[PDB]
DNA sequence: TATTTCTTTTTTAACTTTCGGAAATCAAATACACTAATATTTTAAATTTTATTTTTTAAAAATAAACTACTTTTTATTTTTTACTTTTTTTAAAAATATAATAAAATCAAATATCA
DNA sequence: TGATATTTGATTTTATTATATTTTTAAAAAAAGTAAAAAATAAAAAGTAGTTTATTTTTAAAAAATAAAATTTAAAATATTAGTGTATTTGATTTCCGAAAGTTAAAAAAGAAATA
C-alpha cells in the first residue's frame, strides 16, 4: 500500500444510497480531501481536550465532546447518535 | 473465525486504519479503544450525508455521474454543510446562480 | 439584445460555467516572475503543472469572491458601477491582505 | 509586455460577470491586478519556503495545497 | 423550547386568498425548513410543500401547485403559505412545522395550526393494517404501515390527540424523538415498518400516523386511532 | 452640538474602562447560558470569567461600530444606520 | 428584560469609542442582536469545555478557551 | 555544571522549553538544538516588545507598565499588527483615530 | 504549582530598562504572548516534520517555522538571534 | 530589488520652498521608515527625521523643527520633504533611506540625493578618533568610535565613496550587513566602537561613518578619510 | 501595589553511558519540466459614437441631539449558608508491547459496457 | 455517434487481528477549604422622558462624465510533436545523534518581610 485513500469506502458508502449513480475522479479526489480535512480537525481538537484536562488519554468522551464542538447545530446531533451507536454495538459484541 | 473491527461495529469505513492513523498523529499518549470507532462513525455519517445530497443534485440534472459541481451545489445549499466548510474552495466548483437587484 | 440585457446574460452564462476564466500561459508566466523574487540567490525553482493548476484555482476563487464583496459595496452607496473606492473598501474590512 | 498585463481586461470582465457584476469602472483592472499579485505574493512565498525546507528544487501540487491551508484558504481536489 | 406560533380562524367566502403566518421563536430560523400540512376528514393528512428560509427555496406538492405560494421575511422570522381560488374543499386544519435540513430529521416540531372554513400515480402510498383497535391497559400493541416502494429507513410515527397538533414519536423508524416515553419502539426496513406500545397508560387515546420522506412528495400514513376500554 | 461628538470620540478613545455596566451584563450571561444547560443542571459563574467575556464582548462590538461607520461614510454619511451594520456583518463573514 | 440591560447610553458609548459621530435610532436594537449572538456562541463553547470536566462551575480559563477556538484570542487571563 | 540557557548565552530557560516540547505531543523526538533556538526566538520576541513598550511608557513620563502600553507598542507598528492580528489585549483600549 | 515565564520578563526587562516596573495584569499578558507564541512555532514545526516523513524536530525544522509565522524583517532578525545561540552553545559543549 | 529613487538637482532662490520626492520599489511601503539625512562639507552628516508610512507617523531633529516637514502618499509609494524660507546654510545634498521599524535595523539603503543650492545639547556626542589614515595594499586597520553616553549596541557602520550614496557595512555594532565582504568586522559594546578591515583592497577607499540610533536625535559620526597606497 | 532579600524546599534540570534508530549519503535508473517550431484559430486591442449612469444643486422632510428634572439602578460593605473544587489511596480496569498468522486493499490491466 | 473516462476481477505486499502480560492510567470515596450566591442597606451616579431646535438625509432635475457597443486589424494562446538535461526517488552503509534509567545538584515558586 504505497498511497492510502479512503476511495474504496466511499463507493461501497454511495453504492448504498444510489445503485446507479457514478462518481468521476475529480469527486473522489475532494471527498477524499473532506474526509481527511474533518479527520484532522476533530483529532486536533480531541488532543486539545484531553491536554486541557491533564489527562494522557483521547477515550470515546473525547472525540464526542470534539465532534460536539466542531460540527454545528443538528449535525453534532446526529454524528453523536451515530457515534454512539457504533460503541454500544462493538462492545456487545465483545 | 476472525471479524473486522469496521464489521463487529457495523461500519464501511474502516476501524483499524483509523487506529492507526491516531496512533502515530501525534495527538496524544494513548488512544482508547472506542475513539476509533466513534470517529469512524462520525466520518461514515458525514461522507454518506454528502454523497446522497449530491447524487440528489446529480439526479435532478438527469445525470448519473458525480462532478464537483454537485458537491458544491449540495454544500452550499445548505446551511450547517456550509458554515461546516465556510473557508474551502472547492476546484471546479464554480459559484451559486446568485444575483440579486 | 440591449446592453442592460447583455449583462445580465453575460452574468447567468458566466455563473453556470465551472471553467478557469484566466488564460492558463500567461498565468504561469506571471506565477514564474512572482516565484523568481523569492529565489533570486542562485536558485531557480522550477513548477509541476499540477501546482500552477492549484494555484490559479485559489487564485480565482479569491478573486470572484472580492468581486463579490465590491459589487455589494457598489450598492451600498445605490450604484452598479463597481468603482476602485470599494474595492479597496472590501479588501479592508475582510482584513486578509492576501 | 510585462506579466502582469497578461492579465487582460477581458479576463478581468469574465471574472466580475461570474460574480455578479453589471457595470464595471475604467480604474478597476490596476486595481485587481494588484489585489492578484498581492495574493500570489503571499502564498508563492509559503509555497517556497516549503518546498526549499524539503531540499527540492520544484514546487509541488503538496505545496501550494500546504500553503493555501496555511493563508486560511483550504482547497479541495489537488491532494491533501 | 420552540413554538412556531399560528394565526387564529378565519372563515372566507369563496374566491377570497387568505394568508397565514409561521412566527418561528427559539432557535436559528435560516438553519431549518418551515413545513406546510393539510388536515381533512375525507382524505387525512396533506403535505402541500416547504420553505427554506436560508436561501428561499422551495418545493411543493403536485396536487397544490398553483393554489398556495411559500414566502419567508427574516427581518420578521415570518412564514406565510397564501392560498389563491379557493373552494369549499379548502376548508381544512393548516398546520406549519418545521424541519431541518438533515436527510435524517423529521417534521420534529408542529404548529398549533389555524382552521378556515369556506362558505398521482407514482406517489408512494403508505398502507396501515389496523384502522382502529381496543386494547387494555399494560398490553402491547403493534401498528404496521407498508410502504408502496422502497423507503430505506425515512418513516417517522405521529401521536395526535383529537383537535391537537401531532406530537413526533419515532424518526429514522428507529430513533425515539427527544422527550418521549422509552414505551415507544419503532421498528423494520424497507418497506415494512411498525410502531409498539409497550404499556398503555390513560392518555395513550389518539390516532397513529406513519409518515415518510423517502421521495420527493411525502405521503402520511391512513391513520390508526387506538382506543381504550 | 458637532463640536461636542468630536470631544466624547477623543474622550472614550483614551479611556481603557468597560463601557458596559457589569450586573447587566452577568445578568445577560447568567441568562443565555440557561439556554445551553438548565433542565437540571444549573452552572455557575466565576467573576473572571465574566470580566473576561465582557472584555471580549466590548472588543467584538467595538470593532463592529468601527466597520460600520466606515461603511456609512462610503455612502457619504455620518449617521450609521441599520443596514451599515448588516453589510458589514455580512462581509466580515464570521458571527 | 436583561437584554434591555444593555441601555442606550453604553450603545453610545461604545460608538464613541469606534469613532461615530451620530447614531441612528434603529442601530440599537440591531446591537443588542449582535452581542446577544455572540455571547450565544462564546457561551455554547465554554459550557461544552466547562461539562466536558465534569464541572458545576464556568472558569476564566473555558471562556479563554471557547473564545480561542473562534479566532478571537485574548489577552491577560491566562493561556 | 553550567545551565544550557547560560551556556547559550539567554536569560530564558532551556530546559524548561526542551521538557515543554516533549510532553507537549509534537514529535515522537526532540532533537536538541531546539530548545536553544526556540529560546533565542522566545527571548527576541518578549525582549522587542518588552522594549517598544517601555519606550512608549518613558515617553508618557510614567515609570511602570501597564497594559495600555502594551497595545499601544503592538498596534502602532507592522509586522507586529500582523503577528498579533486576531489577539485582544485586556484593558488595553483602543488606537486613538477619527474621520474627516 | 503554577509555571511562568515572569522571573525572566522581569530579568530581560532589568537589561533595557533597570527602573521601569511591569503590573501584574500586563506581566499575565506578556506570559500568555510568550505562551502563545510558542505553541504557533511548535506546531508549525510539528507539522513540517510530519509533511517529509521525519520523526523529529530539529533546529531547521524550528528555523523554518520561524521563518513561516514572523512576518518580514522580524521573521529576519529573529533567524540571526536563534543562529547565533545554537551556534554558542554547539561551541561550548 | 529595494531602490529609492530620487530627483535631480535643483537651484532655487532664498525665502522660497522646494520638495524632494524619493519614490520606494521593491518592498512594501508601509513596514518600512524613511529616513532623511543632510551631507555638507562643514557639518559632515545630519539626521532630519522620518516618516512611517504605516501610520504616517514622524519624529524631527531639533534643529530642523520647522524647516522641513514630511508627507507621505501611499498611493505613489512616494515620502516628499519640503524645506521652507530657505537660507544661505540649506544648501547641501539630500538623502532619504530606508529604516525598519525594528530597533536592531539601521538606514539600509540611501537614495541618490538632490543637491540643493542657494543662491540640543544632551546629544550623543560621537567622536571618531583617526581622522584620517594612510594604508598600503593588505594590513588592517582599526576605526575607533567613542560615543559619550551609554548606547548599548545601536551603533552602525557606513562606507561612503566620493560622490557616491553610503553604503551600510555594520549594524547592530558586530553583524555583518547584507551582500558585505567578511573581511569587515566590528566590534564593541557600551562605550567603545571599533570596525576593522582585515585584507585591504584598492576597492577601499572612502570616508568612513560611524552612526548611533539608541537616543532621540540620530548622531552620525564625524567621519574618517582612509587613501591606500 | 511592586520589589525587593531570605528562606525554603521540593522540584526540576544536568550529567553519564548503552543502545536502538533515524538521518545523512552516494549511486543509479527514470520520470519530467523546459525548451524550440508550427499553425489554425481563438482572442484581444483600438477608434468612435452613443447611450447609460453618476455627480451637483436646491428644497423639503425626517429625525437625531440637547437641555432639564426625576426616577431607577448600580456600586460598595458585610455575611451566612451551601455547594463545589482539590487532595490522597487504592484498586479495578484498560492500554502498551510483541509475534505469528490472517485477511484486506492497492495495482495492473481488461471487458464491456457505461456515462456526458 | 463517438471513445476518454469510469466500473471490474484477479495477484500480493502489507497491514490488521489475536493472545498473553505488565504497567498505568483513570474512576470511587472520604475529607476540608475555597468561593459563588443571595440578603440588607444607603450613597451616588447613571438612565429615562419630553419638547424644541438645529442638523442631516432624501428627492427631483439637469449638466457631465464615462463605459458599453461595433468593427477590424493584429497579436497570441492551444495543441502537437520533437530532444534534453535536470532532479526525483529508492536501496545499503557508515556515521551520529537521541532516548532511558539513576542521581546529584541547582533553582524557582510561596511566604510572611521589610522597607519602598
Amino acid at each position: 500500500a504505497r498511497k492510502e485513500t479512503y476511495s474504496s469506502y466511499i463507493y461501497k458508502v454511495l453504492k448504498q444510497t444510489h445503485p446507479d449513480t457514478g462518481i468521476s475522479q475529480k469527486s473522489m479526489s475532494i471527498l477524499n480531501s473532506f474526509v481527511n480535512d474533518i479527520f484532522e480537525r476533530i483529532a486536533t481538537e480531541a488532543s486539545k481536550l484531553a491536554a486541557y484536562n491533564k489527562k494522557s488519554t483521547i477515550s470515546a468522551r473525547e472525540i464526542q465532546t470534539a465532534v460536539r464542538l466542531i460540527l454545528p447545530g443538528e449535525l453534532a446531533k446526529h454524528a453523536v447518535s451515530e457515534g454512539t451507536r457504533a460503541v454500544t454495538k462493538y462492545s456487545s459484541s465483545t | 473465525a476472525s471479524q473486522s473491527r469496521s464489521a463487529k461495529a457495523g461500519l464501511t469505513f474502516p476501524v483499524g486504519r483509523v487506529h492507526r492513523l491516531l496512533r502515530r498523529g501525534n495527538y496524544a499518549q494513548r488512544i482508547g479503544s472506542g475513539a476509533p470507532v466513534y470517529l469512524t462513525a462520525v466520518l461514515e455519517y458525514l461522507a454518506a450525508e454528502i454523497l446522497e445530497l449530491a447524487g440528489n443534485a446529480a439526479r435532478d440534472n438527469k445525470k448519473t455521474r458525480i462532478i464537483p459541481r454537485h458537491l458544491q451545489l449540495a454544500i452550499r445549499n445548505d446551511d450547517e454543510l456550509n458554515k461546516l466548510l465556510g473557508n474551502v474552495t472547492i476546484a471546479q466548483g464554480g459559484v451559486l446562480p446568485n444575483i440579486h437587484q | 439584445y440591449t446592453p442592460s440585457e447583455l449583462a445580465l446574460y453575460e452574468i447567468r452564462k458566466y455563473q453556470r460555467s465551472t471553467d478557469l476564466l484566466i488564460s492558463k500561459i500567461p498565468f504561469a508566466r506571471l506565477v514564474k516572475e512572482v516565484t523568481d523574487e523569492f529565489t533570486t540567490k542562485d536558485q531557480d525553482l522550477r513548477w509541476q503543472s499540477m501546482a500552477i493548476m492549484a494555484l490559479q484555482e485559489a487564485s480565482e476563487a479569491y478573486l470572484v469572491g472580492l468581486l463579490e464583496h465590491t459589487n455589494l459595496l457598489a450598492l451600498h452607496a445605490k450604484r452598479i458601477t463597481i468603482m476602485k473606492k470599494d474595492m479597496q473598501l472590501a479588501r479592508r474590512i475582510r482584513g486578509q491582505f492576501i | 509586455r510585462d506579466n502582469i498585463q497578461g492579465i487582460t481586461k477581458p479576463a478581468i470582465r469574465r471574472l466580475a460577470r461570474r460574480g455578479g457584476v453589471k457595470r464595471i469602472s475604467g480604474l478597476i483592472y490596476e486595481e485587481v491586478r494588484a489585489v492578484l499579485k498581492s495574493f500570489l505574493e503571499s502564498v508563492i512565498r509559503d509555497s517556497v519556503t516549503y518546498t526549499e525546507h524539503a531540499k527540492r528544487k520544484t514546487v509541488t501540487s503538496l505545496d501550494v495545497v500546504y500553503a493555501l491551508k496555511r493563508q486560511g484558504r483550504t482547497l479541495y481536489g489537488f491532494g491533501g | 423550547e420552540v413554538q412556531l406560533q399560528q394565526s387564529g380562524p378565519e372563515l372566507v367566502e369563496p374566491g377570497t386568498s387568505v394568508k397565514m403566518p409561521c412566527k418561528a421563536s427559539g432557535y436559528t430560523f435560516t438553519s431549518y425548513t418551515i413545513q406546510w400540512v393539510k388536515q381533512t376528514p375525507r382524505q387525512g393528512l396533506e403535505w402541500i410543500g416547504y420553505i427554506y428560509p436560508y436561501n428561499a427555496g422551495t418545493k411543493y406538492n403536485e396536487k397544490f401547485k398553483g393554489k398556495a405560494t411559500l414566502t419567508s421575511d427574516k427581518s420578521s422570522s415570518t412564514v406565510y403559505m397564501e392560498l389563491s381560488s379557493l373552494t369549499s374543499e379548502d376548508s381544512a386544519v393548516y398546520y406549519c412545522a418545521r424541519k431541518s435540513s438533515r436527510l435524517r430529521s423529521t417534521l420534529d416540531y408542529w404548529g398549533q395550526g389555524t382552521s378556515v372554513t369556506v362558505s398521482g400515480s407514482m406517489d408512494i402510498k403508505m398502507t396501515q393494517s389496523p384502522s382502529s383497535m381496543h386494547a387494555s391497559l399494560g398490553e402491547r400493541v403493534t401498528i404496521t404501515c407498508k410502504a408502496s416502494q422502497d423507503i430505506r429507513s425515512y418513516l417517522s410515527w405521529y401521536q395526535q390527540k383529537p383537535w391537537k397538533s401531532p406530537k413526533t414519536l419515532i424518526y429514522y423508524a428507529t430513533s425515539l424523538a427527544d422527550g418521549v416515553p422509552s414505551r415507544f419502539s419503532g421498528s423494520g426496513s424497507g418497506q415494512d415498518f411498525s410502531l409498539t406500545i409497550n404499556n398503555l397508560e390513560s392518555d395513550d387515546t389518539a390516532t397513529y400516523y406513519c409518515l415518510q420522506h423517502g421521495e420527493s412528495p411525502y405521503t402520511f400514513g391512513s391513520g390508526t386511532k387506538l382506543e381504550i376500554k
